[PDB]
């Protein structure tokens, strides 16, 4: 039925394709923490590249919030493009909260632009979010790969680009709380 | 190079990386490996730490050659009730003096300590071509010799072994001494033949029994064999020969010349080389440096009787040495001092003319970004993701960024920044994730080679 | 001349041009192709640009063969699940200063840097003919001499090699000594 | 097993190895091994293990279309003693 408490997962792409427009990624994770203020919202930093690093962890604390945000605000977009680390540094989270037990919605922003062995990863490693509970949404960033995104998230509707008139966060927060009560 | 593939829709399910082959010397342990009582007997086990047999060592590169690829298994999809088939490129090679005019070797490929996976022995006669000294077998200008792939039973490996390879990602060759017959010349009409009645099998033997054996690698860091004319004592023939010196013998043996006075190798001093011995060999030189009053051989140098059936082992001093006396890596110093030269800085990749002798003591270079408060961003932070430096056929080492950050060139930010491109000796150097998953370069030892800034390059 | 054809009412799924050979002497790059560290040693991959060894160099006719033709794959009709078997018409010739009488060479058909097609040495003693200087072997006066076409196992060729040798027309020829 | 034939005496042999055969308790012989004439080139020579003992020593049956048959009886004798013997020609 509806739910109040979700838990955002923000995989953010720190690669070297993606590091012109760094400051839409950041905007976008910045315009979505000033929106979910509830203490049940908590939220998750990660960002990837050569390989993902937890910036925030999972919690409600705008203390420790904000703190992520002001990291997220000094990064350089550099590395290769290892999506599915990120995206697994994200279920690592949840099913250490208590997997189906646990409302989560996994956001990952990039070009969509993966190479070799990583779509298939990719691909593999975002059903393992949806087996655990978990909505993925690709927001990606430049004339990013919509089938790729496709193939990452849930269905071509959870891929909303981050340039628009609030598309996504108007579509995306208004398909998070169409889960609320 | 070798090919890895799942023993028979599939064209990605195997991986094919390259190889780095060179010939070895093994030595002793340290002093403390369990060997078994008959170790301090006659002739047995005592194998005065090195003898005669050929036995070269490859390494399997262990770069990347997908993307996000990670454990073979996965990449080739072998589970445990699977066999996985080897394959790979490989040639014979001659480095000692004397040509080879038919029978190659049969040499045998091993995997770890005694697990043999495969005995490689080309058929007798059906070859005709010449292995002549330093000159590889199938003419570098030519197509290498394959494994069974030119064969009814190919090469088996079950995830067990394959499961080895991947932890060491390097295998051995051993070789045999058995080579064609002679050719031998003819003062009648002055001709070149080769006599079916004289085999290196008889006349070779001799030579390992009345000279000396000295290892040494100037011409490169692969250690070179060569026996000079030494005398025995206890053999009145063998006495008849001229009596030989450490220093006449490094001259003729391996080239040593004295342009001022001093013996030096084209350029470097005797003393630049650590001299080695064997058990016995160790003694024979102690008792001359007795009767003589003096502590170091350097000097002595020129009169030291080389008896038969010594050994003796020239080395670099240079760079440190393993189990197998390969170049494997030098100090911080010297390492720095051969990058010290630069000749482009770009976005894309640096490029230098880095000493030969050194870099083949290097794994690969970490590529990072020092932010101008004390940031550690690493580019290519993967073990895996050293596979970068280059090189042009002009000699220079050409390295690039752009091979580990989607192709693209560096991002600068802020050009006042410090691109930090560090260098991984081999010695250093990782081939797998630590006990957990760290596929990362936080756990190694490497060394500043690079360090401008933003507005010093472009 | 060769002629491909697909592996076994086929009588114009068959392509058949003619070729021009030319003894080669291969040198060195530019300056920048990435050769291994085993090149600046002592003999190792040191081959000085060019050495001892024959090679030799086809080039397959550009032209047309039939009407309005176009990529050999139509023309054949080979799909990704088949396989194109090759066939051609050789003859050895001698180019140095001294004759051969018994035993010809054992020349390797290549396609590209290492792709083998297939093997080629004629038995021995199975001709006494002479191979005389500026001379080729089956007297330009006769037949020249045909690859598997006189054999139990042909020249296989999959789709994707078969699309390579259209993608540039040519062959190679290295010949033992 | 992992065999190696080793030289005992004052002379050395350039070829052929002898035809050992490998016997339990005081006539059950087990197998004769007899390596391949001329096969190898290597020498035997005085106080020198045959396979150099800086190499790979030869295995029994392991490298052969008929192995080493032992029944539930003969492997309990090898129990037993847990001692096997080897006789070789000359
Ligand atoms: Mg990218």
């Amino acid at each position: 039925s509806c739910r109040r408490a979700f838990d955002l997962y923000f995989v953010l792409d720190k690669s070297g394709s993606v590091a012109n427009n760094w400051i839409e990624i950041y905007n976008f994770v910045q315009q979505l923490a000033e929106r979910f203020v509830s203490p049940e919202m908590r939220l998750s930093f990660i960002v990837f590249s050569s390989q993902a690093t937890i910036i925030l962890p999972l919690t409600g604390d705008r203390g420790k919030i904000s703190k992520g945000l002001e990291d997220l605000k000094r990064v350089s977009p550099v590395g290769e493009t290892y999506i599915h680390e990120g995206l697994k540094l994200a279920n690592e989270q949840i099913q250490k909260a208590g997997g189906l037990k646990t409302s989560s919605i996994i956001i990952a922003l990039t070009d969509g632009k993966l190479d070799g062995l990583v779509p298939s990863y990719a691909e593999k490693e975002a059903k393992i979010s949806r087996s655990l509970g978990a909505s993925v949404y690709c927001v990606g960033v430049l004339d990013f790969e919509q089938a790729q995104l496709e193939r990452i998230a849930d269905s071509k509707e959870q891929v909303f680009p981050v340039k628009g008139g609030f598309q996504a966060l108007k579509g995306i927060i208004n398909s998070i709380l169409a889960q609320s009560c | 190079n070798i090919i890895l593939s799942k023993n028979e829709d599939s064209q990605t399910r195997t991986i094919s990386k390259n190889t780095s082959t060179s010939r070895t010397h093994t030595s002793e342990v340290h002093g403390n490996a369990e060997v078994h009582a008959s170790f301090f007997d006659i002739g047995g086990s005592v194998s005065a730490g090195f003898s005669n047999s050929n036995s070269s060592t490859v390494a399997i590169d262990h770069s990347l050659s997908l993307a996000g690829e990670r454990t073979w298994a996965e990449t080739m999809g072998l589970n445990t009730a699977d066999t996985a088939r080897l394959n790979a490129n490989i040639r014979y090679v001659n480095t000692g003096t004397a040509p080879i005019y038919n029978v190659l070797p049969t040499t045998s490929l091993v995997l770890g300590k005694n697990q043999t996976l495969a005995t490689i022995k080309a058929k007798e006669n059906q070859l005709s071509q010449i292995l002549a000294p330093n000159n590889y077998y199938p003419s570098k200008n030519l197509a290498p010799i394959a494994l069974n792939a030119q064969s009814s039973t190919p090469i088996t490996m079950n995830y067990n072994q394959f499961l080895e390879l991947e932890k060491t990602k390097q295998l051995r060759l051993d070789t045999d001494q058995v080579y064609g017959n002679i050719a031998t010349y003819n003062f009648e009409n002055g001709r070149v033949r080769v006599d079916t009645g004289s085999n290196w099998s008889e006349v070779l033997p001799q030579i390992q029994e009345t000279t000396a054996r000295i290892i040494f690698n100037g011409k490169d860091l692969n250690l070179v064999e060569r026996r000079i004319a030494a005398v025995n004592p206890s053999d009145p023939l063998e006495t008849t020969k001229p009596d030989m010196t450490l220093k006449e013998a490094l001259k003729i043996a391996f080239g040593f010349n004295e342009p001022n006075g001093n013996l030096q190798y084209q350029g470097k001093d005797i003393t630049e080389f650590d001299f080695n011995f064997d058990q016995q060999t160790s003694q024979n030189i102690k008792n001359q440096l007795a009767e003589l009053n003096a502590t170091n051989i350097y000097t002595v140098l020129d009169k030291i009787k080389l008896n038969a059936k010594m050994n003796i082992l020239i080395r670099d001093k240079r760079f440190h040495y393993d189990r197998n006396n390969i170049a494997v890596g030098a100090d911080e110093s010297v390492v720095k001092e051969a990058h010290r030269e630069v000749i482009n800085s770009s976005t894309e990749g640096l490029l230098l003319n880095i000493d030969k002798d050194i870099r083949k003591i290097l794994s690969g270079y970490i590529v990072e970004i020092e932010d101008t408060e004390g940031l550690k961003e690493v580019i290519n932070d993967r073990y895996d993701m050293l596979n970068i430096s280059s090189l042009r056929q002009d000699g220079k080492t050409f390295i690039d960024f752009k091979k580990y950050n989607d192709k693209l060139p560096l991002y600068i930010s802020n050009p006042n920044y410090k691109v930090n491109v560090y260098a991984v000796t081999k010695e250093n150097t990782i081939i797998n994730p630590s006990e957990n998953g760290d596929t990362s370069t936080n756990g190694i030892k490497k060394i500043l080679i690079f360090s401008k800034k933003g507005y010093e390059i472009g």
